[PDB]
C-alpha cells in the first residue's frame, strides 16, 4: 500500500456562492486559500518559512469550478444534494489535570453540504476567547470532517459543550464535556 | 435555518506516493454532490466518465491533445515537484509522544478498573502501545480508542487496560514510535494513592 | 530553501 498521499481539494457551493481551496498530506492540513482575504494560510506557521503558494492560482481554479457547478446542475436537472447530518466527538488534547493549561477539541466528521455553525459552550453561554478552527476537510469518502479549538483551565465548577448546527439535523446538536472525577 | 436547496462541485486532484516517489499515481477527479463524475487517471492515461453524467466532459476534454499530455506530466509536473517542496516538513515530520497512566474509576483494590495509558501528541500516526503485568504483557482485556487525528499535525490514543489490581502489582505501559530511539515506558503500581 | 506550490487546473466543462 501508498506511502503518502497529497491531495489538493477545491470545492464551490450554491447558492451560498462560497468555496474552498486546501492541500492535505495524509489528511492533515498544509494550507488552504482564504477566499476573502486572498491569501495562503498555513495550518501551522512553520510550513510558511519552508515554502510558499501563489494565492491566486486557487481563485481562478474557483471561478472554473463555479462555471463548472452551474453547468453540472442543469445537466442534473437541478438536483440537489442531499443533506448528510455531521458526527461530533468531543475530546482533550492531554489528559485532565486541574487547573492545568489544556485544549478541548470538537472533531465534527462524515457531514455534507461543508457548512456548519458550530459554538463553544461554556456553562451554556458562548465563548470565543482564544478559539480556533480548520477549515472543511475531504474525506475518501467525498464528505467531509472539521475540527474546532477551545482553550481552558479545567474546572470542578465549568461545563462545557460543543454546539453543532447543520441543515441534515432537526436540531442543534450538543456533544458534553466535564472535568471527570 | 436554511432550507434551500445546495449544489455542490467538488474537485480532488491526488498524488499517490509509493516507494519514496520510484511510483507515482495521478488522479484528477471531480465531483458533483459525493458523485465522482469523471476521472483522469496516469494509469490509465485519458479521462473516464465515472457517472453517465460525466460522459459529456470525458469524450470532450480527451478531444484535447495538450490537455492529455499535461495530465500525462503531472505525475512529474505536479505530483513529484510538490512531493519535493514539502517533503522536509511532511514526511520527515517527527514529534514525540507523551505518557500518562492512570486509572479512570477511583476504586479500592480486588475490584474491576481500567487503567489508561493515554499516549499525545505524536507524529506520525504508526505506534504501538503494549501493557505489562508485572512483566508479562497482556493482549487480553485491552480497549483501545485507536488513532485519533487531532488535526493541527498530532495523533492521541488511549489504551485501557482491564485489570483487578492487588498490592503486590506493577503494571506497565511501553510505548513505541518512529521519533523514539527506545520505548518509553510509564509504572503504576497497585495502592491506596 | 523556499519552495513553491504548484495547483492544478480543472478544465471547463462541454
Amino acid at each position: 500500500k501508498e506511502e503518502h498521499v497529497i491531495i489538493q481539494a477545491e470545492f464551490y457551493l450554491n447558492p451560498d456562492q462560497s468555496g474552498e481551496f486546501m492541500f492535505d498530506f495524509d489528511g492533515d492540513e498544509i494550507f488552504h486559500v482564504d477566499m476573502a482575504k486572498k491569501e495562503t494560510v498555513w495550518r501551522l506557521e512553520e510550513f510558511g518559512r519552508f515554502a510558499s503558494f501563489e494565492a491566486q492560482g486557487a481563485l481562478a481554479n474557483i471561478a472554473v469550478d463555479k462555471a463548472n457547478l452551474e453547468i453540472m446542475t442543469k445537466r442534473s436537472n437541478y438536483t440537489p444534494i442531499t443533506n448528510v447530518p455531521p458526527e461530533v466527538t468531543v475530546l482533550t488534547n492531554s489528559p485532565v489535570e486541574l487547573r492545568e493549561p489544556n485544549v478541548l477539541i470538537c472533531f465534527i466528521d462524515k457531514f455534507t453540504p461543508p457548512v456548519v455553525n458550530v459554538t463553544w459552550l461554556r456553562n451554556g453561554k458562548p465563548v470565543t476567547t482564544g478559539v480556533s478552527e480548520t477549515v472543511f476537510l475531504p474525506r475518501e469518502d467525498h464528505l467531509f470532517r472539521k475540527f474546532h479549538y477551545l482553550p481552558f483551565l479545567p474546572s470542578t465548577e465549568d461545563v462545557y459543550d460543543c454546539r453543532v448546527e447543520h441543515w441534515g439535523l432537526d436540531e442543534p446538536l450538543l456533544k458534553h464535556w466535564e472535568f471527570d472525577s | 435555518g436554511d432550507t434551500r436547496p445546495r449544489f455542490l462541485e467538488q474537485v480532488k486532484h491526488e498524488c499517490h506516493f509509493f516507494n519514496g516517489t520510484e511510483r507515482v499515481r495521478f488522479l484528477d477527479r471531480y465531483f458533483y454532490h459525493q458523485e465522482e463524475y469523471v476521472r483522469f487517471d496516469s494509469d490509465v492515461g485519458e479521462y473516464r466518465a465515472v457517472t453517465e453524467l460525466g460522459r459529456p466532459d470525458a469524450e470532450y476534454w480527451n478531444s484535447q491533445k495538450d490537455l492529455l499530455e499535461q495530465k500525462r506530466a503531472a505525475v512529474d509536473t505536479y505530483c513529484r515537484h510538490n512531493y519535493g517542496v514539502g517533503e522536509s516538513f511532511t514526511v520527515q515530520r517527527r514529534v514525540y509522544p507523551e505518557v500518562t497512566v492512570y486509572p479512570a474509576k477511583t476504586q479500592p483494590l480486588q475490584h474491576h478498573n481500567l487503567l489508561v495509558c493515554s499516549v499525545n501528541g505524536f507524529y506520525p500516526g504508526s505506534i504501538e502501545v503494549r501493557w505489562f503485568r508485572n512483566g508479562q504483557e497482556e493482549k487480553t482485556g485491552v480497549v483501545s480508542t485507536g488513532l485519533i487525528q487531532n488535526g493541527d499535525w498530532t495523533f492521541q490514543t488511549l489504551v485501557m487496560l482491564e485489570t483487578v489490581p492487588r498490592s503486590g502489582e506493577v503494571y506497565t505501559c511501553q510505548v513505541e514510535h518512529p521519533s523514539l530511539t527506545s520505548p518509553l515506558t510509564v509504572e503504576w503500581r497497585a495502592s491506596s494513592a | 530553501s523556499k519552495g513553491l506550490f504548484r495547483a492544478a487546473v480543472p478544465s471547463g466543462a462541454s
